[PDB]
């Protein structure tokens, strides 16, 4: 029953239970555990990168509704400022895949998307979190629907003094004398400083059905945050706050008109989005205003010709302004698709699309993919699949237009990439379940663009920085029925992603050339489990990061060593069903075995912390 | 499915009159080295703090003044200046809950006046028991502009400049603990020193085309010692950002980065055209001149994210030593 959108790509889809287990769960934390990709994230409510198949951040596009989240400026997203709950399906497509519905995303793409609810009458849900570290998690839910509406309102507030309590085995303070000599060192413990943090989610929809195959829908997410810089570990001596306040609004409307054979789509969207940034002690040390103001419009066709021919087409176009001071600048960006998929047999099936963009006054070159797939055996569906493609990424607006060192004569990334997968499935009634696929990947990326040191006295990208990205990733899903109470599943994904840097030796002797890129981990796995006995519910979550290198020469290093990072957490979930009300209990235990770990260089972690929660659902007439 | 490390200790010994490397590191990363160079037996020993205390040494990483046989370590971006044994490298005392310190001097065994930036006062502290003493106020001076660095003695009085966000010249009686005179001189003076010949030494930075401050062409600057007055100017056109003026044991000879390391000699009249080095293909960040026999090394960055080096040159230009160092090496003290 493969979808015939879905021929020769290799995605992954996250379940329902998937996001809907916890409400300080961010996207960071989702993408952390329950995927291979490396999420550069050094702990909760903070500054969250993610680097995927081997590329940078600015490689991973990232669709909220179909309209692109990327920071214009910057063109890499925070993931820790997506709540889990205001996100209701969200999928990720590897590499080749991208090209289905985004442009220059050389690494992947995250689609995000909420779903319209099937709830009749009125209803609510209240949750509170009560955890360790004086920290305190809501979230209030507000839905109606009669037949013809479907009227939803969501609000997370989360805040934390998050002042908890490390041992420095980068400090050490010392026990002075009574003429102030030394007397004894010690690894002193204390807690972390400047780290208060709290933020406002909202999300408001309104979706309306005909019933005569037009759909319309309006989604508004507004966003407030009010987020300070956490101090180093070996930041000692002072009377300070530095914080990072974000203001955003992401509006989309959309309109679907399903026909008997063919079907268009039409959105439009506005983003407006405003970032201060403050730095005071005991008076106005600095200063930072951001504004971006921005339109979005999308038209989507698809016509199929037969159940064996598919035809798409689409046409995307945004527009941000950016006023940032505290300087004019803006960019349109249009991008046309064509898609065409054909399916000759029962076990053959190609696809084509082409891509048109154009970014502001330069024409990138035409963007090809190729997608095909083929059925080996129906014996035990072994499946296989292959994928080429050349694609181009346009160079961020700060690159264009910084104005002490904007180049606007720079030249698109490219990048080649083919790959090629296998996948079977092979469950058994009422037994077992399992299903998993391993894919080769390879790529080339050219003119990467880097900023480097001008004679001048600024800096300046200067594309050159080839990369060589491959490597395999494997997923598998398992689930079993031990006995008639007792269900286990088991969810593994594994990957070994080297990045290579190909380029010229920029100066006469740089270690960096054939090195793996920094902050990048060779391997990486993570793996997850549930058991349930009835009410009672046991989860398990472990994810794994190999050595990551701070810098590009790989050097080895005393003060720069970050060792394989491996973590565990553990929930127990229990479900009360009561009169006029559900409650349902768990309480998770994060970093289950205290180990003073470190992901980030110099810069503290919590130890073992506790989180309660508590769930109503009102259970009306 | 675990985790350790910490640290141990391991035994120092300084074996020659080495060379201390004093690496700055990266800007909010905490990734501060300090590193040690014997220029006889060519060998170098990098993370000389880390190894002989399992502690890191800070962030920014600025400058090391040694005195007698007791070296202090100045960490910028957290606030505390070290002081370390200079045969076993190891702690022996610090002061904490500065600002931002940049430079010590030592007026004597008592006072040692220490400079900030985005400050206006300057630390008076006790070196023997590691405790602020007063503040020095800084007129026409305030926090969103603070700047002090290098400080230069005269008889009785200190020289400083002001470099972030300033354009003057503070003279400090170390009596009285007051400035007495002021000069304005070119936006962001860098570094200042002293000659034989009794005239003040520094240079202007030009600075960040488009800084709120200003943008300006960078010059040279002498300033007469016992007359504290503007005595001859050079100007450097308006590309690049020369930085580290440095001298020779014997004080006679000019060594600045600007590109091309200049080696020209005091009491001239005009800029040699010829360069003392040819600035290859990288960027250049630190510079010092050996005052026993007068080596030259110059301290590359490269390209601020993997292990600088330094070029060690004799006073004629041969090449002699290349060695590597931690990330962005930044400055130089002789045991
Ligand atoms: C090159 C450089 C550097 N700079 Co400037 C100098 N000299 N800087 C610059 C140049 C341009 C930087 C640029 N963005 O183009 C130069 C000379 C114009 C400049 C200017 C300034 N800088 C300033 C200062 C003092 C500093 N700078 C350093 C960061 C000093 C750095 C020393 C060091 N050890 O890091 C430095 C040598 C290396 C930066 C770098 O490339 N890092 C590597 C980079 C790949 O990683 P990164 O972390 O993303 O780097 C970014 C930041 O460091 C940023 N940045 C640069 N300067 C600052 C200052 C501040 C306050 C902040 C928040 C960021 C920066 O520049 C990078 C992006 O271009 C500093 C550590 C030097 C020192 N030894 O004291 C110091 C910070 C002091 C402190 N305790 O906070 C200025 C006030 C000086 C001036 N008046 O020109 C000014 C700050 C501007 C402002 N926001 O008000």
């Amino acid at each position: 029953k493969r979808p015939m959108k879905d021929i020769g790509v290799q995605q992954t889809r996250f379940d329902s239970l998937v996001l809907k287990e916890n409400i300080a769960l961010s996207m960071a934390d989702i993408l952390t555990f329950n995927s291979s990709i490396f999420v550069k994230s050094y702990g909760r409510a903070t500054l969250s990168t993610v680097s995927f198949r081997g590329t940078s951040a600015s490689h991973t596009q990232v669709t909220w509704n179909g309209m692109r989240i990327n920071n214009p400026m910057l063109g890499m997203t925070d993931f820790s400022m997506i709540p889990s709950y205001f996100i209701d399906d969200a999928s990720l497509l590897h590499g080749t895949s991208s090209v289905n519905m985004a442009g220059g995303g050389l690494g992947g793409l995250v689609k995000l998307s909420t779903v319209p609810a099937h709830q009749e009458g009125f209803g609510m849900q209240y949750v509170q979190g009560i955890g360790s570290f004086s920290t305190f998690d809501e979230f209030l839910q507000l839905k109606y629907g009669d037949k013809h509406w479907q009227i939803s309102t969501r609000a997370v507030y989360q805040s934390s003094p998050n002042d908890y309590k490390y041992r420095n085995h980068d400090k050490k303070e010392n026990i002075y004398d009574d003429k102030y000599n030394i007397i004894e060192q010690y690894y002193p413990i204390e807690r972390n400083r400047s780290g208060a943090y709290k933020d406002l989610h909202i999300l408001q929809e309104v979706y309306y059905n005909t019933g005569k195959g037009d759909r319309f829908g309006l989604n508004a997410w507004y966003t407030d945050s009010n987020r300070e810089l956490a101090l180093l570990t070996t930041d000692q001596g002072d009377d300070f706050e530095n914080r990072q306040r974000e203001h955003t609004l992401r509006s989309v409307l959309s309109w679907d008109h399903t026909r008997e054979n063919w079907k268009v789509s039409a959105r439009g969207g506005y983003v407006h989005t405003w970032l201060a940034y403050d730095y005071k002690r005991d008076a106005t040390m600095t200063r930072s205003r951001s504004k971006v103001n921005t339109f979005y419009g999308q038209l989507d066709g698809e016509y199929f010709f037969s159940d064996k021919l598919l035809l798409t087409a689409g046409v995307s176009a945004h527009q941000h302004l950016v006023n940032s001071l505290d300087f004019d600048k803006g960019r349109i960006e249009l991008s046309g698709n064509v898609s065409l998929k054909w399916q000759p047999v029962n076990r053959l099936g190609m696809s084509l699309v082409l891509r048109g963009e154009m970014f502001g006054t330069k024409w990138a070159p035409v963007i090809p993919a190729f997608f095909v797939d083929y059925v080996l055996s129906k014996r035990g569906n072994i499946m296989a699949k292959a994928s080429i493609t050349r694609n181009y990424r346009f160079p961020t607006l700060n690159d264009l237009y910084f104005l002490p060192g904007g180049n606007p004569a720079l030249n698109n990334e490219s990048g080649f990439t083919y790959e090629t997968g296998l996948s079977f499935s092979v469950d058994k009634d009422n037994v077992y379940t399992l299903s998993g696929s391993a894919s080769w990947f390879d790529q080339h990326i050219n003119d990467w663009i880097i900023w480097l040191p001008t004679s001048k006295g600024f800096y300046s990208p200067v594309n050159l920085k080839k990369v060589h990205a491959y490597g395999v990733e494997v997923q598998a899903d398992y689930a079993v029925a031990i006995d008639k109470a007792w269900k286990l599943g088991l969810n593994g994904t594994f990957a070994w992603t080297p990045s290579i840097n190909e380029g010229e030796p920029t100066s006469k002797a740089d270690q960096s050339v054939g090195k793996q890129l920094p902050y990048i981990p060779e391997y990486s796995a993570t793996l997850s489990g549930r058991l349930t006995y009835r009410s009672w519910g046991l989860l398990y979550k472990w994810c794994y990061y190999s050595e990551r290198y701070t810098m590009t020469s790989n050097a080895v290093s005393y003060t720069g060593h970050l060792p394989p990072y491996l973590m565990s957490n553990v929930t127990l979930e229990k479900g009360f069903s009561l009169r006029w009300a559900d409650l349902s209990l768990k309480g998770t235990v994060n970093n289950l075995f205290d180990e003073e770990y470190l992901s980030v260089l110099s810069r503290p972690m919590p130890g073992i912390n506790f989180e309660f929660f508590i769930g109503i659902t009102p259970k009306w007439g | 499915c675990m985790k350790w490390d910490y640290g141990k200790m391991e035994p120092f010994r300084a074996t020659g009159d080495g060379l201390f490397i004093m690496n700055e590191g990266n800007f909010q990363y905490g990734n501060a080295t300090l590193s040690y160079y014997d220029p006889e037996t060519k060998k170098v020993e990098n993370e000389i703090f880390y190894r002989a205390n399992a502690m890191k040494l800070g962030d920014v990483a600025q400058s090391m003044i040694v005195r007698d046989t007791i070296g202090w370590v100045v960490v910028n971006n957290s606030h505390v200046i070290f002081a370390i044994s200079t045969n076993t490298f190891k702690e022996v005392g610090r002061i904490t809950g500065l600002t931002s310190p940049r430079y010590i001097h030592f007026i004597s065994d008592e006072k040692a006046y220490i400079t900030q930036i985005w400050d206006y006062r300057i630390f008076i502290v006790n070196p023997k028991t590691y405790q602020i003493t007063g503040y020095i106020e800084c007129p026409d001076m305030t926090m969103e502009t603070g700047s002090t660095e290098q400080m230069v003695q005269y008889g009785k009085y200190v020289y400083v400049n002001c470099w972030s966000y300033q354009n003057r010249i503070l003279k400090i009686d170390t009596t009285t603990d007051k400035v007495v005179d002021q000069l304005t001189v070119g936006i962001q003076p860098t570094s200042l020193v002293m000659d034989k010949n009794f005239k003040m030494w520094t240079i202007t930075d030009g600075g960040y085309k488009g800084s709120p401050y200003g943008y300006e062409e960078p010059s040279l600057y002498r300033i007469d010692a016992e007359t504290f007055k503007i005595e001859k100017q050079f100007k450097f056109q308006l590309g690049d950002a020369p930085s580290e003026v440095q001298l020779n044991g014997a004080g006679d000879e000019l060594y600045w980065i600007n590109k091309d390391i200049w080696r020209m000699s005091v009491d001239e009249e005009r800029v040699p055209v010829r360069p003392f080095l040819k600035y290859r293909d990288t960027k250049y960040y630190g510079l010092t001149v050996s005052p026993k026999n007068g080596d030259v090394y110059v301290a590359d960055a490269i390209d601020y994210q993997q292990q600088g080096m330094i070029y060690r040159y004799t006073e004629d230009g041969e090449l002699v030593d290349e060695f590597y160092v931690g990330i962005i090496p930044g400055a130089f003290c002789w045991k």
